[PDB]
DNA sequence: CGCGTACGTGCGTTTAAGCGGTGCTAGAGCTGTCTACGACCAATTGAGCGGCCTCGGCACCGGGATTCTGATTATCCAGGC
DNA sequence: CCTGGATAATCAGAATCCCGGTGCCGAGGCCGCTCAATTGGTCGTAGACAGCTCTAGCACCGCTTAAACGCACGTACGCGC
């Protein structure tokens, strides 16, 4: 199956959420669709990384460690997932 | 087949500091990352001063100057003081 | 009947959702999001469960720390409604691109 | 030599020798050092490239740290390289922001 | 008198091979030297830390070909992509 | 005759952002990098290209500084930087908590 | 001393950022962050050099110092 | 201080998030055997860096000489009363 | 005929271009030693790769209802002055 506009999948009450985890009082109609953007400057930051991990393991298959490595090298190391 | 953690020990220091206290698999799984970064950290640190000063070992000073510039004031001075107790007891013992 | 001012319900969501600690962005909509973006980059690729819900807690740690900042600076331009240039100018400060 | 049986200018002892001294790996493959050479070798290249370019623009036949900083911060991607990166003698490039300039 | 090694006449060559009525002075000379420690340092250490997840104790130039990847922005890495295999294919076909 | 507040400070911002030199004095920053070298270990020596170095870093660290406060304080409908807008550049920078 | 990183010093480092208008407490504030970042990678390249039985703070320190702080420093020995 | 309105709020509607019962197989993982490429050691050799010498940019000082606005006073012209 | 603004000059300093010296240099190329790169040869084991097995990722299918969209109303917030 084909995947397309997948980003409007993040709709606006969850980045109203996470505003509200932020401690944003007041959100602008602008914001959801940046933030959005800017979710994608983060996840194409990552995976692309995690890829050339998993391209290297010679693996079809995308590990959660790939991405503690990906998160290891853009300096946002995450603890619970192994490393 | 065996995965090594560091989950018996964190739970010997638990019991130590806390009995009436267990952890949750998450956070058995945070603070055994913690452990392995730290680990990494200080090693690549002693590692990088043992290459600045043209040694090819790592002894207990490397590991002592590498905590004393990762770790803050009152937690690098209480894990210097830690170490090389526990490296004084090791030598005499 | 009844209805409340606007601000009291956004300051109970702020101690809410600062309360809590469960992801607020689903996570079949994320699951297809990644699932897009690393198939373009490359193709027949799976993913773990577990390798998903880390790429939620990061990306999620991450935007409640830009909305953080971003809060901040649209109190320091003399506001309490966030901006997109709020956004531009944390992750110009910030070194992002 | 390693180096002219590569088509390369960098040398492949130097680079395979800290490759094994700088406690990197157990073993050190004979394809890696020739590899990193030729990387380094492209990477000054462009580097020098573009620093040549600014002192041909700035009327300069040698190459200063201000030319090093010109073509790290004009290029993109050398700058996204070179993002957490002081270069001494470098300065700045000329940027004032429009509030700035006068009515 | 201790014997110091530095990259001045490799660069030198590689300048004269970019731009031959150009020189280059001692202050940009050192820049150059700590850039190209400064790269080699994080490809090698990326490449260290790609053999020490693949659990394998050898780093080949598939090693440097992934720490390139990983680190240089994507035109830039490919280019040295093409680079580093060239010269790889250009050394194993000499003996 | 006279000049305008504001046109000789954008000389100079034309005049230094062209040039590399050094905008400390050598002497007085290196008997306050020697003042803060004794609080940390007596009987110190210091090389002149340490102090260089020192010095390099110190200034090109200031002038991005001063550039994200004039950034932060022309997004606080201002032209004047002020101590709130360092404030925040080093929040969002992460060196001030 | 600290007061040695003078009014047109930190005036001249402004006009390189590109400020255009400075306040009073601007000086002040600089060299409180100045003597913040200098204590931090004196501190890192005393403990560089107190780890390397000298009493002669070198410029290697120093770079390894801004290495170490993630403001990497070139032309010094990297 | 005031103007205009954007985004806060509630409810009806609609949409698809989640559940947890089921089949499949693809690829991660364990294993097993052979080998070539990589370390190690020894003699050889030549590219590399110390020394030093010549030259090409090198420099911010200084007081005439060019030039580029800026405050400056004024002056003209078209529109409204 | 009065009066507000646009422009079209106006000289006037502040800054800028240009030449001359005393000044100490520092690029860059040759002489030459020398120790690390080269090369030949031997030991060995990490790993390549074809086998096996086996968890686990993917797809479907459908019960449930929490979650999201949008519309309507409006007040307090952004920004203009």
């Amino acid at each position: 199956k084909v995947l397309r506009d997948n980003i409007q999948g993040i709709t606006k009450p969850a980045i109203r959420r996470l505003a509200r985890r932020g401690g944003v009082k007041r959100i602008s109609g602008l914001i959801y669709e940046e933030t959005r953007g800017v979710l994608k400057v983060f996840l194409e930051n990552v995976i692309r990384d995690a890829v050339t991990y998993t391209e290297h393991a010679k693996r079809k298959t995308v590990t959660a460690m790939d991405v503690v490595y990906a998160l290891k090298r853009q300096g946002r190391t995450l603890y619970g997932f192994g490393g | 087949s065996r995965k090594e953690s560091y989950s018996i020990y964190v739970y010997k220091v638990l019991k130590q500091v806390h009995p009436d206290t267990g952890i949750s698999s998450k956070a058995m799984g945070i603070m055994n990352s913690f452990v392995n970064d730290i680990f990494e950290r200080i090693a690549g640190e002693a590692s990088r001063l043992a290459h600045y000063n043209k040694r090819s070992t790592i002894t207990s000073r490397e590991i002592q100057t590498a905590v004393r510039l990762l770790l803050p004031g009152e937690l690098a001075k209480h894990a210097v003081s830690e170490g090389t107790k526990a490296v004084t007891k090791y030598t005499s013992a | 009947p009844h209805r409340y001012r606007p601000g009291t319900v956004a300051l109970r969501e702020i101690r809410r959702y600062q309360k809590s600690t469960e992801l607020l962005i689903r996570k079949l909509p994320f699951q297809r999001l990644v699932r897009e973006i690393a198939q373009d980059f490359k193709t027949d690729l799976r993913f773990q469960s577990s390798a998903v819900m880390a790429l939620q807690e990061a990306c999620e740690a991450y935007l409640v720390g830009l909305f953080e900042d971003t809060n901040l600076c649209a109190i320091h331009a003399k506001r309490v409604t966030i901006m997109p240039k709020d956004i531009q100018l944390a992750r110009r400060i910030r070194g992002e691109r | 030599t390693r180096s002219s049986r590569a088509g390369l200018q960098f040398p492949v002892g130097r680079v395979h020798r800290l490759l094994r001294k700088g406690n990197y790996s157990e073993r050190v493959g004979a394809g890696a050092p020739v590899y990193l050479a030729a990387v380094l070798e492209y990477l000054t290249a462009e580097i020098l490239e573009l620093a040549g370019n600014a002192a041909r623009d700035n009327k300069k036949t040698r190459i200063i740290p201000r030319h090093l900083q010109l073509a790290i911060r004009n290029d993109e991607e050398l700058n996204k390289l070179l993002g957490r990166v002081t270069i001494a003698q470098g300065g700045v490039l000329p940027n004032i922001q429009a509030v700035l300039l006068p009515k």
